[PDB]
């Protein structure tokens, strides 16, 4: 259900929260690609590891590209399906962390931004998300909890939304059903443990009790601010290519 | 242990009451604390002493109260008020207590030889984080050579969780997961304290530790690595004594294969 892009996103359309005009899947896209309008936003259905896409400007450019596009999606994903999206010009990235449990209690753990990005991979991710209004983001917990309610969601999942800069506009754009990389920050201004509460749900638990190691929504409670930063060896001063071999000494910074 | 996890709630207002009395009345400028006794029989608190300083075990209070303490020192000296979002500190009905946290002080004083601290190259180095786990370090990493002058410290680490008994658990996993070579600690011994019963339910005096042992003290370890290497070294130097004589196997000829 959460998988597939299409199928992710015609799930929202369905409980009431809002998306980007996107098209159905994809030897004739526009037609299809112009009732949506240039620029748009060329994403793989299924596999989305933080990028097989493509932006495409203008008509002439579909053939080679869409093509492209899927060879790419085959070689990566290897289930091949692509979709056009409506490009937002100016976006920030901001998400939704969910908890359900096996008795359909679901509960919302506030939101990170994830905007600072690589060609739409995430290389830094803040929670709260710093520049959003305290009724945005009871806004975006809204939708996220009409997500997981219709799911029967399980575990831990992220929903995932592109915040228009220009309107202040959220459109949903993703679910990952699993834990994230960038989990972490969202742990330490809220003080819940993402992966003992997946165990104790699996378990059988009940969000709310002490054994599920999740307090009831009440009692989620934001704390503070939080960044997280992925140390690499991408050498920056070589193209960015990875160094490895052995490292000789090694001293990290805590505090 | 922050905050003290066996005091109630009328027990914590009536200590904290005391001590902005002691506090007020010098004027205390700076961070300090007001140490007290407690008879366990009657639960009556006791002035006892002030220190006029930060204290080794201040991280506690830090991850409890997400006050940075360092900071509001600094601040403070500065000239700005308690109350201030440029002081360290928010209003008093502004601080409050969040989960729990504990400290334990990795040294080298040797439990298996009386608690001398052990002195000498640090041949491997490696601590444990993750969600929790505050570490205040910097002196030792693979290499070091640890003198027999000064502290024997070798690392605080300071766990906190939502509740005590999460909090116990996070310190046993993160000190359990260190691995310190070339040099003795103290790191069972930590263990066996928070591993206890009397630890566990907080029945403990200040006579525990140099009560319970129940000696604690001891198992040894099995260094099976280091043993094999041996043997192998041996065979490889000195040959088999059933083999070293006999016909030789054709030069590397095929493993058997396991069907
Ligand atoms: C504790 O270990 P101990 O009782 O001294 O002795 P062991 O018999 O476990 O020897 C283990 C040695 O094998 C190696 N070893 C231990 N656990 C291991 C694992 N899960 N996988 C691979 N190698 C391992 C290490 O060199 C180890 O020393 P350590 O104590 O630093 O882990
Ligand atoms: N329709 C779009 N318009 C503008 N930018 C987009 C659009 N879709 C995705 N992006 C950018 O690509 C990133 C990844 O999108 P997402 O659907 O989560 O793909 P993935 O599955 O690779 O995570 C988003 O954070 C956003 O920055
Ligand atoms: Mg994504
Ligand atoms: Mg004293």
């Amino acid at each position: 259900q959460l998988g597939n892009k299409v199928a992710a996103r015609n799930l929202a359309i369905s409980v009431g929260v809002p998306v980007v005009p996107a098209t159905e899947p994809l030897a004739e896209v526009a037609k299809m690609a112009a009732a949506i309008g240039y620029p748009v936003m060329l994403k793989a259905s299924w596999g989305g590891g933080g990028r097989g896409m493509r932006v495409i400007r203008s008509e002439a450019d579909l053939a080679k590209e869409v093509t492209e596009a899927k060879r790419e999606a085959m070689a990566a994903f290897g289930k091949d399906e692509v979709y056009l999206e409506k490009l937002v010009e100016r976006a920030r990235h901001v998400e939704s962390q969910i908890l359900g449990d096996t008795h359909g209690n679901v509960v919302h753990l506030f939101e990170r931004d994830c905007s600072v990005q690589r060609r739409n991979q995430k290389v830094v991710e803040r929670a709260p998300a710093p520049y959003l209004s305290e009724a945005q983001r009871q806004e975006l917990a809204a939708y996220s909890l009409k997500i997981a309610g219709a799911t029967n969601y399980i575990g831990a999942g992220t929903v995932e939304y592109l915040m228009d800069a220009d309107t202040g506009k959220f459109y949903f754009i993703e679910v990952n059903p699993r834990i994230q990389v960038e989990h972490t920050v969202t742990e330490v201004v809220t003080g819940i443990d993402i992966v003992k509460a997946q165990i104790h749900i699996l378990d059988g638990a009940a969000i709310g009790t002490p054994q599920s190691g999740v307090p009831n929504q009440e009692d989620i409670r934001l704390n503070g601010h939080a960044l997280q930063c992925r140390v690499t060896t991408e050498d920056p001063e070589h193209n960015f290519i990875p160094d490895y071999g052995r490292i000789t000494a090694y001293r990290s910074a805590s505090g | 242990r922050a905050p003290a996890p066996y005091l109630s709630e009328a027990q914590r207002q009536e200590l904290a009451a005391y001590s902005l009395k002691i506090a007020g009345a010098t004027n205390y400028i700076g961070a300090g604390t007001v140490e007290y006794l407690m008879d366990a029989d009657t639960g009556k608190f006791y002035f006892i002493e002030v220190n006029p300083r930060i204290q080794v075990e201040h991280t506690v209070t830090e991850v409890v109260t997400g006050i940075d303490i360092v900071k509001a020192q600094i601040h403070i000296l500065d000239g700005a008020a308690i109350g201030t979002p440029q002081s360290g500190v928010p209003n008093q009905e502004d601080i409050r207590l969040n989960g729990h946290a504990l400290q334990c002080r990795v040294t080298t004083e040797d439990p298996e030889h009386n608690f001398i601290p052990d002195y000498g190259r640090i041949t491997a180095y490696r601590s444990a984080s993750g969600f929790g786990i505050r570490l205040d370090g910097g002196t030792s990493y693979s290499g070091a050579i640890i003198t027999r002058y000064y502290d024997p410290l070798l690392v605080k680490v300071t766990a906190w969780a939502p509740n005590p008994l999460e909090a116990i658990s996070r310190m046993d996993r993160a000190l359990r997961e260190f691995r310190i070579r070339g040099v003795a600690t103290n790191l069972t011994f930590l263990e066996a304290i928070i591993g206890h019963p009397k630890f566990r339910d907080n029945s403990y005096t200040t006579r525990f530790i140099d009560t319970t042992p129940e000696l604690f003290q001891q198992v040894k370890r099995q260094d099976r690595a280091t043993k094999l290497l041996t043997y192998l070294a041996d065979v490889t130097v000195n040959g088999h004594p059933e083999a070293k004589d006999r016909p030789k196997p054709l030069e590397n000829a095929a493993r058997p294969v396991v069907p």
